[PDB]
Order: C-alpha cells, then structure tokens, then sequence
C-alpha cells in the first residue's frame, strides 16, 4: 500500500 | 500555532507531510510516500484548532488523504487525528485509520488503525 | 459521489450536509444535534473518487475541528470509512477524536467509537 | 476528555 | 457476574460462551458461526468485580490468539468494552485484531472495529 | 514460550511481568509507575503458540482490568500487538481503555493508543 | 482474505 | 489514571  | 504548523514534516516511515495551516483552521498541502516520485504525491485536507487553549497544551489536529493521485489508485482512504506540540523539536503525534473499499462480506477488514509521529524540517 | 452529496444523520441526529467534487473533495457542514448556529462546525475530507465498482464501498474519510464563532472544545474528530449506495445508502465509519493536552495527558488524548450514517432522518 | 462534547450534545 | 457469566451473541452469528469468576477472571469460548469444533477457540480476560453502579456499565476485555488443535490463523483479537446489565443485558465491544507480520507489514498488522453482544440468538 | 516469558517495561515507566505457557496463556501482573503495592494488578491473555516463521511476529493480547485489594478505577485496558523476538525482544502494541459510564457518556468511554515493551529495565 | 472471527 |  503507498503509504507504507 | 500556524506558522508553527505550516511547514514540511516526515514520518518514521520516510513519508513526507508538505503542509499549510490556515488562519481560519484550514488544512490543505501534499502527502508523499517513502519512494519520493510524481506517483507518490496526493492531495491532503484537514483541519485544526487555530486558538488552542493554553500555552503548554498541543494544539489537536486531522486530515485525510483519499490514495488516488493521476498515477495510482488504491481505492482507500487514511485519516489521522492528532496534536501539533511546538518548541525546540516541535513534533506531530498522531494515531490513524486506514479504510478500503470493501463488499459487505469483507467489512470486517477494510479498517486498519495505527500511530505516526512526524519531525519538522530544518 | 452524486451519491454520496446530500444531508446525512447519524444515529445521535447529528447531521452531516456534504458536497462531493467531482475530484476527491469533501467540503461541508458538521451540525450537533442541538441544531443552532453554535453547533455547526466545518469540515474537510477526501473520497475515492474513481466509478464505484460492483458491489462495494467508496473510502472516504474527513475532518472536523471543534471550533466556530461561539464555541471552542479544543479538539478535532476524524471520520474514515465508505460509502454503500442500494436502496438504503449509509456511510459506515469508524472516528477518532483527540483533544488538546498537556504532554502528561496525552497518553489520554484520543477517543475512539464508531457511527453509521443515513441519508433517511 | 471533558465531560461534555458538542460532537454528542 | 451471574450477569455476565452465561451465553452470548454478536450481530454476526458468533457465539462467546464466558464464565465470570468472583474476582475478576473471564475464562471460557469462542465459536465462530460456522459451529463446529474446528470454530472453537479458548478466550481470557478480566472486568471489574465491583458492585454495579446507578445505570453504569462493567467494564471488560478479553483475548482470543485464533489457534486451536485444527487451525492457527496466526492472529489474536482482544475486544474492549462494558457490559450493561438489566432485562435487555448487552456487552458493547471495540475489538483489535492482530496478525503475525515481518516487521515490514507491522503498519498494517492490525484491525479494528467493533461487536455488540445480546444473550439472544 | 520461553522469549515472551520475563519482565517488559514499556517506555512510561510500568512493568509487566509475564508466563507464556505452552498451550498460549498468558498469566501474569501489571505494575504502573508508582511502583508499590496499591499499583499491581492481575493480567490475563493469549497468544499464538506456533507461530508461522522465524522472521514474523508471534501475535497476542492480554487485558487488565484496574480493581485490585487497594483502589479501582472502573476500567479495564486490552493490548493487541506482537512479540518480535531475537536478542533486542519486542512486544509491539495498541490498546483500547475502556472505562464504565452510562449510556449517556458511552461516547467517551474507550480511549486509545500504543505502547511498545522491551526486557531492559 | 478470510479468517475465522468472521466466518 | 493508574496505566500512567
């Protein structure tokens, strides 16, 4: 997920 | 208070949190995950107390970023709630929930919950 | 997202009148049940705003600081969750609220619940 | 937190 | 509680079978609604013992780690709440669900929402 | 067993000390900050006893509810986390305070947040 | 994608 | 509190  | 907050902060995780407060309790800026490319770049808004109570009490704090930019969409949403807390090494302490979008039958997973601290830019 | 715009009423008939943009925005008004001018806040939020696919919700979430012309309760709640259309659309969240603290206090600084929105009230 | 709120007023 | 202690049931077809110890233990277990013996889990906890107050609720948790002699999900679950007593008795629940990750996938190791129980089917 | 069995300090001065038995339990106690007597309370949980690798977490929880022989403060608190194992050993977590209330103040009844333990006094 | 809580 |  992008935000890590 | 908001020249204290206006500003650029990174997490703990790598992500950075390119902000503007506003006089009137506006939010708005950019977030940006760890890799640091265009595609890692989404719209920010939120909003905070802009006449805290205090002077040794943090000042509370939300925003959301939808994780849909003109690259990528991860069809989710994170918002964080937190407290602005100024001074020599000024910090934003925060707690969030991470939604995705979910069938009925999967609800029970769409939410994930988790904290993050972020530290201003020199 | 036309969807989503409209007036919506939780569980405690506080009211949330939301305005969808076409590109990801939430911008409106968060109304307390008590219903006068010193209970309305506003708020701020983000939605995908991609075509909602089959059968599931649309992430959302948003924003309100507990601050008007009247009255300041030093704290901001943050709604995330999704949207369902059908027949009885609702949004579905789960909110955190954190108020201002002294660092000693901040360990109780946020409250957490959950609330279910309809647009029938 | 206090012990009244307008989130649930 | 002999309040407490008997058999309960969440909106979704689960079943917590609990026993309340004098003291302050909450032993018993957890069925999942597909009902058999692969669905049953070991549960522990703790609530206030105190005498109940003017209409407050008792508050709760409890843990289930999701192994048995069948299954190990490799997770654990701990629901936080209170229990009200009267004619319609009722447990009100936020839960966190927890799943074994590297330390990479720890930011999204762990769940949450909430589960009320009646002791109605 | 043996790796989360001991004593954990979390980063605000409490202790807890703890047996991970072979079956899953978890038995143990709970010490705030003061530090005396009046500040011990019982815990119980669970946690996962064969967990899936050598590089993931082991997941757990426990609750304590705050009622022992000296004070009660009418909650009760449950951790949901993991232990990280190794020669730097983690207990990994967030939990959910919940106090009793009435119906009326039910909204601000569960806190939440985070706590991270280690075995280095 | 599943887990027993929910079954 | 006594958790803190």
């Amino acid at each position: 997920h992008p935000q890590f | 208070d908001q020249a204290g907050i206006t500003g650029t902060w990174y997490n703990q995780l790598g992500s950075t949190f390119i902000v503007t407060a506003g006089a009137d309790g506006a939010l708005t800026g950019t977030y940006v995950t760890a890799r640091g490319n265009a595609e890692s770049r989404y719209v920010l808004t939120g909003r905070y107390d802009s006449a805290p109570a205090t002077a040794g009490s943090g000042t509370a704090l939300g925003w959301t970023v939808a994780w849909k930019n003109n690259y990528r969409n991860a069809h989710s949403a994170t918002t964080w709630s937190g407290q602005y807390v100024g001074g020599a090494e000024a910090r934003i302490n925060t707690q969030w929930l991470l939604t995705s979008g979910t069938t009925e039958a999967n609800a029970w997973r769409s939410t994930l919950v988790g904290h993050d601290t972020f530290t201003k830019v020199q």
